[PDB]
RNA sequence: GGUCGGCGCCCGAACAGGGAC
DNA sequence: GTCCCTGTTCGGGCGCCG
């Protein structure tokens, strides 16, 4: 019937009532089918008939559940939910396949009407209230309370997962070696027993939770391979990803936009080298879900692509402690990332990307580091602990760029792979002036009313320039300043500024800008032979600053 | 038989509500095995979601210990229990630590559960276990007595600290002893065999008086003084003199009598940076009046016991760090620089979480205080490693900059 | 047509701090 | 007061799980 596990006291945000809204009027079809419902909890002990001293209400429906004819009645409890206490979540994260270790029998059940099996708050049944019509305009209609769990109430999951940990924890206790992955109402329940002693410690623990008013209908999968599970396939010595089907539009909608990248990003787990970036980048400038937008020619490449990826087959294994993780990451372009961690080569325990752009300037360095930091993460949810890295980085590489920094930089143990492109700075500044190099006195300003401004620089060989520059601020026109001298010098050049923000943004080493001017001073940079950069303080007279 | 204090937040102030970060196995392990003794002995126990209130919960080992070690992350706790643990009850910090030759750190934190902890007040110190690959659903505890972490338990246990530490202070009234969080700090002036032998001393008394502990000797007099330093050279070019004027344009928002005239006369015209360039006489003036003012301390430099301490940290490169703690902008109450720490020439996380905790520590000592921190580091980069690095019993504040090097002020 | 909790990815807008005219 | 860097912190949308 119902649990006898106790009750999880729960209040109302202080000061606030209970919810008071009428029916959405619904069909026919859905009428009937809570009809037979209410009727059903209320034979069970789950629902009560309530007078009229209850002032509260609070709209209803259905809807089906996945590949079945039985309907799900929901509560839209939103007010309510507004008006309750705040909870802290249980639910962490998720579970994953390549986070699986090795077990001899497994079993997959799951909960029979999870949420209606736990009783609710005596003293908070009351603002549960909901009407059903019997018909939508001929009769008032019997309406009700819970008792136990709603469907749409923002306390239901946490309290549900609290009281599923509190009644499998006796059993857990009795059976230390029964690994047990509790997600929501999902069992999996994995062992080392052969067969029998695994049947009847599942048997075993059916009935625990029956003693404790759960249900575990025959929707088991006894130990027949392949299990349906978080949205996987688990077979014995491999799990793949459940079908995945891709949009296919004539005409796009940015509603079907966000459905494919979202479908993207779920194959991507195990999928290596879908990106997404040509087809995220139409998402930008949008404003209804249903404005349709046209598909640039490289969205269209990066389509086919992905398309031609998801087809050649793939599958994950699980996780054997006692080898080491190796995470291997490739650049792809664009600021985009893959990556795949396996513990025996060509045998990924899963893959990833990483494509996220942080700053207005950037580097590949830099985006390697927080691929690294990405991957470092995720492996600490799954396995809790930090894979060893190939990175196509050359060592010398990562101790110049991380040596010189005035930022702390780190990457854990990793070695270098050849497989290109390899990630490279494409530009390094001069620590000393360089003799017999032309030195530049650099100088921008603009005027923050009219918003014109001037560029140039004055040369120690008498070379000069002045631009006049239209729809300017005091930053643009300090980066053109240096732009200027970059362009009008020889491979060897010494420039003197008074831009701490210019300087700044060079002495980071960019490769990539949002500003087209920062691309072409990187341009310019990576042309020279020596490039030394100064700063000097402004209003002291130094040169022609 | 033993009586709660009350105690209650900063009016206008919620409990903390912060999200439990992932943990690597053998972190999940060793607090598992912790939280369950500790259950056992009803120091702490299990509640559920409908306490909405949640703060971040790690492990760490303390320098050459072996030993797993249970870290809450009070820091929002106790920035909301403020006029509680700082007013009410705060714990005095004698001036005359700093000046001893010798100060030992004892951890002290494990006496603080002898303690019950106000009912009301359990709620608040609520945590959550994780689990690797989200197998279960976090496991939720609370206290029941004094946590180790939150500043009110060393507030509430001054009473039982005094108490039993009185025989001994009689005994040694030479001896200082500050006690900050989970740590007692014992400075004396003997020479250090004498030192030594008392801290031991101190061991036994506490051992007997029921609170165990789990080398950590200090010596403030070493604490180096970092200034500012101007280069000396026989030949001068165009770019030295650029770099000594914005080095000591710099210095003028500190030391105020500093001037650059003469000097930047010479930097008149648009000459070849590499081109030398004779001091003027006045330039030659100018500058040593000015290495003058700089071996001088700046003026009118004071602790507000009011206001709070920031630290600054600067990577210098090869292993080398700079630091200032100041109240106010340019009033430095300190300066310094640390060389050749753990990680130095291989991990700069783990070199900066070395630097965090010695300024800390050094700022306990002196001020009773703890400074907040900013860190010379991206905000990702340093979440994701710094856990890795701690070894200690209490946590800083800090917040993140990106300030590149134009000038080198700190070092030469 | 419509509810909830978690995790992922992306978009947005505010607010705080800090520099530079 | 604009312009332009660190960081919060809330909202939205899609995917996936229950
Ligand atoms: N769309 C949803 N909205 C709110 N709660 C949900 C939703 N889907 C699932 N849940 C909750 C309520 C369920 O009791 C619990 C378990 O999920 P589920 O197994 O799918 O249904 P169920 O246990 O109630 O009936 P069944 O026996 O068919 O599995 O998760
Ligand atoms: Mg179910
Ligand atoms: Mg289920």
């Amino acid at each position: 019937p119902i649990s006898p596990i106790e009750t999880v006291p729960v209040k109302l945000k202080p000061g606030m009532d209970g919810p008071k809204v009428k029916q959405w009027p619904l069909t026919e079809e859905k009428i009937k089918a809570l009809v037979e419902i209410c009727t059903e909890m209320e034979k069970e002990g789950k629902i009560s008939k309530i007078g009229p001293e209850n002032p509260y209400n609070t709209p209803v429906f259905a809807i089906k559940k996945k590949d079945s004819t039985k309907w799900r009645k929901l509560v839209d409890f939103r007010e309510l939910n507004k008006r309750t206490q705040d909870f802290w979540e249980v639910q962490l994260g998720i579970p994953h396949p390549a986070g699986l270790k090795k077990k001899k029998s497994v079993t997959v059940l799951d909960v029979g009407d999870a949420y209606f099996s736990v009783p609710l708050d005596e003293d908070f049944r009351k603002y549960t209230a909901f009407t059903i019509p019997s018909i939508n305009n001929e009769t008032p209609g019997i309406r009700y309370q819970y008792n136990v769990l709603p469907q749409g109430w923002k306390g239901s999951p946490a309290i549900f997962q609290s009281s599923m940990t509190k009644i499998l924890e006796p059993f857990k206790k009795q059976n230390p070696d029964i690994v047990i992955y509790q997600y929501m109402d999902d069992l999996y329940v994995g062992s080392d027993l052969e067969i029998g002693q695994h049947r009847t410690k599942i048997e075993e623990l059916r009935q625990h939770l029956l003693r404790w008013g759960l249900t575990t209908p025959d929707k088991k999968h006894q130990k027949e391979p392949p299990f349906l599970w978080m949205g996987y396939e688990l077979h014995p010595d491999k799990w793949t990803v459940q079908p995945i089907v891709l949009p296919e539009k004539d005409s796009w909608t940015v509603n079907d936009i966000c459905k494919l990248v979202g479908k993207l990003n779920w194959a991507s787990q195990i999928y290596p080298g879908i990106k997404v970036r040509q087809l995220s980048k139409l998402l930008r400038g949008t404003k209804a879900l249903t404005e349709v937008i046209p598909l640039t020619e490289e969205a269209e490449l990066e389509l086919a692509e992905n398309r031609e990826i998801l087809k050649e087959p793939v599958h994950g294994v699980y996780y054997d402690p006692s080898k080491d993780l190796i995470a291997e990451i490739q650049k792809q372009g664009q600021g985009q990332w893959t990556y795949q961690i396996y513990q025996e080569p060509f045998k990924n325990l899963k893959t990833g990307k990483y494509a996220r752009m942080r700053g207005a300037h950037t580097n590949d360095v830099k985006q390697l580091t927080e691929a690294v930091q990405k991957i470092t993460t995720e492996s600490i949810v799954i396995w809790g602990k930090t894979p060893k890295f190939k990175l196509p980085i050359q060592k010398e590489t990562w101790e110049t760029w991380w040596t010189e920094y005035w930022q702390a930089t780190w990457i854990p143990e990793w070695e270098f792979v050849n497989t290109p492109p390899l990630v490279k700075l494409w530009y390094q500044l001069e620590k000393e002036p360089i003799v017999g190099a032309e030195t530049f006195y650099v100088d921008g300003a603009a005027n923050r009313e009219t918003k014109l401004g001037k560029a140039g620089y004055v040369t120690n060989k008498g070379r000069q320039k002045v631009v006049p520059l239209t729809n300017t601020t005091n930053q643009k026109t300090e980066l053109q300043a240096i732009y200027l001298a970059l362009q009008d010098s020889g491979l060897e050049v010494n420039i003197v500024t008074n831009s701490q923000y210019a300087l700044g943004i060079i002495q980071a080493q960019p490769d990539k800008s949002e500003s087209e001017l920062v691309n072409q001073i990187i341009e310019q940079l990576i042309k020279k032979e020596k490039v030394y950069l100064a700063w000097v303080p402004a209003h002291k007279g130094i040169g022609g600053n | 038989p033993i009586e709660t204090v009350p105690v209650k937040l900063k009016p206008g102030m919620d409990g903390p509500k912060v999200k439990q970060w992932p943990l690597t196995e053998e972190k999940i392990k060793a607090l598992v095995e912790i939280c369950t003794e500790m259950e056992k002995e009803g120091k702490i126990s299990k509640i559920g979601p409908e306490n909405p209130y949640n703060t971040p919960v790690f492990a760490i080992k303390k320098k050459d210990s072996t030993k797993w070690r249970k870290l809450v992350d009070f820091r929002e706790l106790n920035k909301r229990t403020q006029d509680f643990w700082e007013v009410q009850l705060g714990i005095p910090h004698p001036a005359g630590l700093k000046k001893k030759k010798s100060v030992t750190v004892l951890d002290v934190g494990d006496a603080y559960f002898s303690v019950p902890l106000d009912e009301d007040f359990r709620k608040y110190t609520a945590f959550t276990i994780p689990s690797i690959n989200n197998e279960t659903p976090g496991i939720r505890y609370q206290y029941n007595v004094l946590p180790q972490g939150w500043k009110g338990s060393p507030a509430i246990f001054q009473s039982s600290m005094t108490k039993i530490l009185e025989p001994f202070k009689k005994q040694n009234p030479d001896i200082v002893i500050y006690q900050y969080m989970d740590d007692l700090y014992v400075g004396s002036d003997l020479e250090i065999g004498q030192h030594r032998t008392k801290i031991e001393e101190l061991r036994q008394h506490l051992l007997r008086w029921g609170l165990t502990t789990p080398g950590y000797e200090l010596h403030p007099d070493k604490w180096t003084v970092q200034p500012i330093v101007l280069p000396e050279k026989d030949s001068w070019t165009v770019n030295d003199i650029q770099k000594l004027v914005g080095k000591l344009n710099w210095a003028s928002q500190i030391y105020p009598g500093i001037k650059v005239r003469q000097l930047s006369k010479l930097l008149r015209g648009t000459k070849a940076l590499t081109e030398v360039i004779p001091l003027t006489e006045e330039a030659e003036l100018e500058l040593a009046e000015n290495r003058e003012i700089l071996k001088e301390p700046v003026h009118g430099v004071y602790y507000d016991p009011s206001k709070d301490l920031i630290a600054e940290i600067q990577k210098q490169g090869q292993g080398q760090w700079t630091y200032q703690i100041y109240q106010e902008p340019f009033k430095n109450l300190k300066t310094g620089k640390y060389a050749r720490m753990r990680g130095a020439h291989t991990n700069d996380v783990k070199q900066l979480t070395e630097a965090v905790q010695k300024i800390t520590t050094e700022s306990i000592v002196i001020w009773g205080k703890t400074p907040k921190f900013k860190l010379p580091i991206q905000k990702e980069t340093w979440e994701t490693w710094w856990t890795e690095y701690w070894q200690a019993t209490w946590i800083p504040e800090w917040e993140f900059v990106n300030t590149p090097p134009l000038v080198k002020l700190w070092y030469q």
